[PDB]
This record gives C-alpha cells, sequence and structure tokens, in this order.
RNA sequence: AGGAAGAC
RNA sequence: CCAGCAUUCAGUUGGGCACUCUAAGGUGACUGCCGGUGACAAACCGGAGGAAGGUGGGGAUGACGUCAAAUCAUCAUGCCCCUUAUGACCUGGGCUACACACGUGCUACAAUGGACAGAACAAAGGGCAGCGAAACCGCGAGGUUAAGCCAAUCCCACAAAUCUGUUCUCAGUUCGGAUCGCAGUCUGCAACUCGACUGCGUGAAGCUGGAAUCGCUAGUAAUCGCGGAUCAGCAUGCCGCG
C-alpha cells in the first residue's frame, strides 16, 4: 500500500459495511492485523486478536493514514 | 635470529645535487603533494628572503638543532626500574630527528600546514625552540642519570 | 622501430623507439594535462639522461591496465627492455646499475578468517 | 519434526512467496546452494566422495 | 532580523539563512538561485527591494513556528490517539524500530 | 560455421581438439586452429565444522573451460559427415 | 649470590 | 591486438599475429662455479650470466595424542509419553522487548579537510520465472516501451581515494550525521508490531578518549572502492579482487 491505495481483508470489508449501511451493531471480531483503516469506517468497534485476547477499541475521526495494527501492542512491560 | 639489511637505490649517482635533488622529487609521497609543495616552496622563498642570507645552512642548522645526540632507554634492574644512556646510531638519528620533527610540526597546531611546518623550520632555526628544548630534555635526562654506563 | 615489453603490478606497457630527434610520448597526449605525478617526471627522464642516447630516439608508447604507480613502473621496464633491446653494448653496465629487478610485488591473496590476509581480527582472553 | 516440513517442502505453498529452498537430499535449511541444492554438510561429505565433477580442492 | 531571529553578518547568504528554523541548505540554495543572488555574499551589503523580496518569499514558506506547532498538533493527535507510537514517544523509546537493548542511547 | 566446446577435463578436450581438426583436415575443409578462449570460475566456501568453529572454513573450486573452431568453407557433405561423426561424453560440443 | 608476592 | 597500412565523431571497418591476452608442451633456480671457513664431510659467508640464491611469494597439506573439548539439529539398537497426542492443520503474536554490563565492527570529532566545478587510471565475478543498454518522464529512490546477450561481443561496468580552480579560517562550525514529523519509490497477499531506499526540515552526543588492551614484517599495516554468496527485498556481517 504505497501508491495504489489501502490493502485490506475485503470478506471482513464488505462484512463491516453491509453492517453499518443497515444499522449499528456490536464489535467486529477480527484476528487480522492486516488492514487499513478506511475513512468510511469511523465511530465502529473493533475487537483484535492481541495474540491472547480480543481487545476492544473504538473508531474516531483521526483515523487519517495508519494502519489498523498499533491499538492492540504485543508487549506488556512493568 | 640476527639483523640484516637490504640495499636499493632512488637517485643516481652522480651530477645529482642532494639536497637540490631531495628538495624537488624525494620522500614525501601519497597525496596532496602538489598544491602543498608549491606554497612549501614559497614558504622556502618567503623565509629566504626573510632571512638576510642563504636559507638551506640555517635549515641545516635546524636539522642540527633538531638532531639528537643521545637518547636513554629503561632497563630493569633493582626495584626502581632505572634508566640507561646510550650512543646512537646515524640511522636512527636521521629517523628520531625527522620523526620529532613532523610529529610535533603537526602537534603544536597553527594556521595551516605550510606555515606551521615553516613556524617549526625557523623555530629549529633559532636555538630557542619547542622541539629543540625537548632534544636538550633528551640530553638533560642523559647527563642527568649517565651515572649509570 | 626497436620495440620493448614492460610489466608492473598487474598492468602491463609497450614501447616503440625509432630514430627520432629525442620526443618522448605516450598515448599521444602531452606532458602538461596528461602527466600528473612528478615521479612519472623523473620516470620519463632518467634512463635517457643517464645514458648518451637522449636525443637519437623518439618513443611512442601504449598502456593498458592498472594504476599510476605500477604503470610508472611498467614503463621502467619497458623502457629497460627497450633499451636492451637496442643497445646492448653498454647492458652490463645498467645491469649492475640495476633497475632490471622486475618486482614480484602484487596484491596478496586475502586469507580466510584474517583481514587483509596478515590481519587478525582482534583478540581478548 | 523434519518430515512435516519435507512435505511442505514439496508440496506447493498457498501464496508464491511462502515458497523457500530446502536441499532435500539431506534434511536441512540453513546454507543451501541455489545452483546444486545441496547444503554444506552434505555438499562436502559427497564432494570428497566425488560426485558434482566441476568441484575439487581450491587453491591460488 | 528576517525570520524575528537574527542572523550571522560575515558570511554568505546560502549558509546564513540556514540558521533560521525550518530552512535549510537545499531550500536556501533554491530559492536563493530564483532570486539571483551569485550564492556569494554579504548581509553588510544589499538593497532593500530584494530584501523585501525575500521577507515576503520566507513569509510565504513555512519558516517560523508553524512548522513548531504543526509537528506538534501532529504529535499531540497521537497521544490522543495513543496507537503505540505515541506510547513510544512519552516513554522516549526509539520509535522506527531497532534494537532497543544495545545501543538506545541517543534517546534517555 | 562455429564449433564451441566447454567442459573442465582440458586433458580429454585437447585430443578431442586435434582430433576434430585431424578429421576436417582429412576431409579438407579449410581449417583454422582452435583458439583457447578463457575460462570461468567458481569459488565457493563451506564451513569445515558443522555446528561451530565459523573461523573454520575451506574453499572449492569449479573451473570449466571453452575452446572454439571455424570452417571458412562451405563442404556440406564433410560436415554431415563430422555431425554423424561419434563423440566422446565429456566434450561437450555446441553448434 | 642478581625484588615481598596467598589460596583453588 | 590496430604494431606495420588505407579509412570514419562510434580507431566500428578492408587487411595481419609480432607483442599484453587467453594456454598446452616446456625452457628455468637445482648448492649449478670462484674464494674463505669448516680435518677434506655436511653446511655457512661474499661473488656471476639472471626474473628471482640459498625452501622466489602465497595457498592446499594439520603425525601419535590431550581437553569424557563442541554437535543426538543428517542418519542409528539404549529407555521414557503418545498414537481419541510432547505427534498433527492453519490465523495472529514472539524470536527484533529493555533499567543495564560486555564482545566485535561502522561512522566521526576535521583544514594532511568539507562543499561545488572540471580532467582522469579501468582488477576479479554475476547474468533467460534473468542481466537489462538508448531515449523519455520524474525537485528521487524509480516508471515507460523496451535494441543486445544463453556471454573474451550486450548489461552490472558511471571505480573512489587521485590531479587543477573558488569558498570556509578554527567555530559544536559549511564538522559530524543519529534520533524525530511530512511526502514518496521499489519488492511482496501484507512493510504497525518488524524491510530497504529517496526528497525535505530538524539537527543530538562527540573537540582523538584513564585503568588496561589488540593487530601488523619484500604491497605488509592503513585508507579508497569494487564484486560475489543466502535471497522477491534488506549490509557496517562473511568470502574474494584491485
Amino acid at each position: 500500500s504505497l501508491k495504489k491505495g489501502p490493502f485490506v481483508d475485503g470478506h471482513l470489508m464488505t462484512k463491516i459495511e453491509k453492517l453499518n449501511e443497515t444499522d449499528k451493531k456490536q464489535v467486529v471480531k477480527t484476528w487480522s492485523r492486516r488492514s487499513t483503516i478506511f475513512p468510511q469506517f469511523i465511530g465502529h468497534t473493533i475487537a483484535v486478536y492481541d495474540g491472547r485476547k480480543h481487545v476492544p477499541v473504538f473508531i474516531s475521526e483521526d483515523m487519517v493514514g495508519h494502519k489498523l495494527g498499533e491499538f492492540a501492542p504485543t508487549r506488556t512491560y512493568k | 635470529k640476527g639483523p640484516v639489511a637490504k640495499r636499493d637505490v632512488l637517485p643516481d649517482p652522480i651530477y645529482n645535487s642532494k639536497l637540490v635533488s631531495r628538495l624537488i622529487n624525494k620522500m614525501m609521497i601519497d597525496g596532496k603533494k602538489g598544491k602543498s609543495q608549491t606554497i612549501l616552496y614559497k614558504s622556502f622563498d618567503i623565509i629566504k628572503e626573510r632571512t638576510g642570507n642563504d636559507a638551506m645552512e640555517v635549515f641545516e642548522q635546524a636539522l642540527k638543532n633538531i638532531m639528537p645526540v643521545l637518547e636513554v632507554k629503561a632497563r630493569r634492574v633493582g626495584g626502581a626500574n632505572y634508566q640507561v644512556p646510550v650512543e646512537v646510531r646515524p640511522e636512527r638519528r636521521t629517523t628520531l630527528g625527522l620523526r620529532w620533527l613532523v610529529n610535533y610540526a603537526r602537534l603544536r597546531g597553527e594556521k595551516t600546514m605550510e606555515e606551521r611546518l615553516a613556524n617549526e623550520i625557523l623555530d629549529a632555526a633559532n636555538n630557542t625552540g619547542a622541539a629543540v628544548k625537548k632534544r636538550e630534555d633528551t640530553h638533560k635526562m642523559a647527563e642527568a642519570n649517565k651515572a649509570f654506563a | 622501430q626497436y620495440y620493448g615489453t614492460g610489466r608492473r603490478k598487474s598492468s602491463v606497457a609497450r614501447v616503440r623507439l625509432v630514430p627520432g630527434e629525442g620526443r618522448i610520448v605516450v598515448n599521444n597526449r602531452e606532458i602538461s594535462e596528461h602527466i600528473p605525478s612528478a615521479a612519472l617526471i623523473e620516470d620519463i627522464k632518467q634512463p635517457l639522461t643517464l645514458t648518451e642516447t637522449a636525443g637519437t630516439y623518439d618513443v611512442l608508447v601504449n598502456v593498458h591496465g592498472g594504476g599510476l604507480s605500477g604503470q610508472a613502473g611498467a614503463i621502467r621496464h619497458g623502457i629497460a627492455r627497450a633499451l636492451l633491446e637496442a643497445d646492448p653494448e653498454y647492458r652490463t653496465t645498467l645491469k649492475r646499475a640495476g633497475l632490471l629487478t622486475r618486482d614480484a610485488r602484487m596484491k596478496e591473496r586475502k586469507k580466510y578468517g584474517l583481514k587483509g590476509a596478515r590481519r587478525a581480527p582482534q583478540f581478548s582472553k | 519434526a523434519k518430515k512435516s516440513m519435507i512435505a511442505k517442502q514439496q508440496r506447493t505453498p498457498k501464496f508464491k512467496v511462502q515458497e523457500y529452498t530446502r536441499c532435500e537430499r539431506c534434511g536441512r535449511p540453513h546454507s543451501v546452494i541455489r545452483k546444486f541444492k545441496l547444503c554444506r554438510i552434505c555438499f562436502r561429505e559427497l564432494a570428497y566422495k566425488g560426485q558434482i565433477p566441476g568441484v575439487k580442492k581450491a587453491s591460488w | 532580523r528576517i525570520a524575528g531571529v537574527d542572523i550571522p553578518r560575515d558570511k554568505r547568504v546560502v549558509i546564513s539563512l540556514t540558521y533560521i528554523f525550518g530552512i535549510g541548505r537545499t531550500t536556501a540554495q533554491q530559492v536563493l538561485k530564483e532570486a539571483g543572488v551569485s550564492e556569494d555574499t554579504r548581509v553588510r551589503d544589499l538593497t532593500e527591494e530584494e530584501l523585501g523580496k525575500i521577507r515576503d518569499i520566507i513569509d510565504k514558506l513555512k519558516v517560523e513556528g508553524d512548522l513548531r506547532r504543526e509537528v506538534s498538533l501532529n504529535i499531540k493527535r497521537l497521544i490522543e490517539i495513543g496507537s503505540y507510537r505515541g506510547i513510544r514517544h512519552r516513554r522516549g523509546l526509539p520509535v522506527r524500530g531497532q534494537n532497543s537493548k544495545n545501543n538506545a542511547r541517543t534517546r534517555k | 560455421i562455429r564449433i564451441r566446446l566447454k567442459a573442465y577435463d582440458h586433458r580429454i578436450l585437447d585430443q578431442s581438439a586435434e582430433k576434430i581438426v585431424e578429421t576436417a583436415k582429412r576431409s579438407g575443409a579449410s581449417v583454422s586452429g582452435p583458439i583457447p578462449l578463457p575460462t570461468e570460475k567458481s569459488v565457493y566456501t563451506i564451513l569445515r565444522a558443522v555446528h561451530k568453529y565459523k573461523d573454520s572454513r575451506e574453499q572449492f573450486e569449479m573451473r570449466t573451460h571453452k575452446r572454439l573452431i571455424d570452417i571458412v568453407n562451405p563442404t556440406p557433405q564433410t560436415v554431415d559427415a563430422l555431425m554423424r561423426l561419434d563423440l566422446p561424453s565429456g566434450v561437450d560440443i555446441e553448434i
């Protein structure tokens, strides 16, 4: 994803789009750290696999260019 | 073991001025030669008509005034690490004289290379020199501790 | 049209000297902007002056390979071969004067486990 | 467990970047030579045996 | 002087303009090439009209405090986003990813 | 027509060189001498040990070399004769 | 005939 | 290879191997001669055609054994658990964390320099699910259609240190380049955890380093580059070359 746009997991892309076009629903279960946050995903709740659990995160408006991955750091220090 | 030396000749045996031939074509190598030697030649010219005589004999007495006659080594005897003065072979004399010349010329620190090299050449030309004073330091240690033989 | 070969430090040169008026030229470019590093100037001026054959022969020099000082040594060996080819009557005088050594000083083969084929890396207890 | 990953080696993988190199005469990754597909151990043993006719002791 | 802060006096302009914040050597070269000052100029000798037009072109470029407040705004935006990299700036650890055990000594 | 041959064993390639020169000369094919072409080199470095002692290594040389011959005149019957002529299994002929 | 220097 | 020739900015070409060059057979250096020592022996020193005189330089070559040294990570009787699982499939993470201490290296602290401009000298390897020239676009890594090469032809291959001009004039500086934000290029399904590279801006510590300590004898140290290997991509690591 450097010149031709964000590269994502299209199955749950269309799943969350068919979610939000109808209603607001519960957290989105995902193992995938792969995805970039598209700008139309504002206000959703994502459960990201941290390696041991699925942490909940709310999506704010400021999710400009960075991917989904930084919401769940995989290391605990002190 | 045993020492051994080799033979090699750079210059011509006849019709060869030693210091002039050395000055034009000998023993400074590995780059930064050309501009440094031209500005070094005109440093020789500015000290040539800075002194009131020929400058080669004051360069050679500068070499004498940097040129050491004795130095002292350290030998292990007793519990004091005593010092023994020694008479010196002429190639070692030449190596020491040029070595102190170049390293104190690069070591004192000045504006740039040609004027500093001329600065310690003139500083060796007069007797009140820094590395000259180090040569007399080597003597005053040597004839301070030459009661050891 | 006497022809000589010279090799020094991974470089070769060939020399052709014929009777001229004493002209000296390498690669058909001249002394000023073709020849830096005045060790090359004493190279090109030493043997013709020590011999009495200076102003008689003109020399064209062709060059292949190598660097500057090794190239100068190749010039040395080429012109030494050219003179021993041309005028052998004082070739023995040139022999015990020297300059016919053709030194075998070439780059050392790098040894495995060493840095520069002499330098072990570093040591500690 | 080695022949599980040997089965990964002969089987085509899911994506083409996931494919890697194994020498497959002896059983290891990690310093396979590409143009022989032999690693150091089984290469030098079978080279002292004398196959791969280009190869001999090296000195210059 | 130019951006409200002083200038060195006895050096060339293509170097002296690099002293003020947020502008640099290559940028100063490319602005003074079209400015036409021949890249060797003391500030003791210049004209007021060329001073005014370099004043407005460095006025249009992002020089004085705006780069500072811009990078501050992005980094505080990263703090209330959180998202790991802001935690790295808050802790002082290196960010672009390195061996954090061996050197890590420009920071902290 | 130019014929190349490239292999490891310069002995048997040399007797192949005079054997092809002998066949072409007895056919009268406007013969040219075999020109020695420069070799190509590949030196590989192997860990001497199995698990340890990285400073212990060994080197293995691979050297392969080529030679070229040229026939000026066409002479197609003798050219087909030297096509149908048998060759050893190391001479590695290329047309 | 030319230094004091412990333990595993 | 362009010597000896005619030809053109591409000296490509028409013609030819004497040279470097690639390489088979060799020629060659072996104590082969003189003197002096050495009981006249073996050897040592100084001399001569010589490219090298006393194993010419280097590599490969590593005896009986020692350290119960290292490896059950290629293979293999010896026991242990399983075979409705310490054996299996995949997704994500970790091997790259970080108050610290150490080993090995790189880049410097500079005017025996930095920056910019011009003239340079060209070793050894790799190339067809490739090497990729010219030209165009691009403030850049790169993109475009793409001539040539299964290679002493084509590409990597534009070698830097080197040599002449201007500047800086001794400063945390025009040194030094690390961290940081913005915007990108390439590879790959995917560069956050965790790739490389570029344009910017930011500019840090550092002004040659105590106790101690390391390498180095006929291109050796030191510097300057250049390739190559694993590999889609990633060098300061390693191997090799000048």
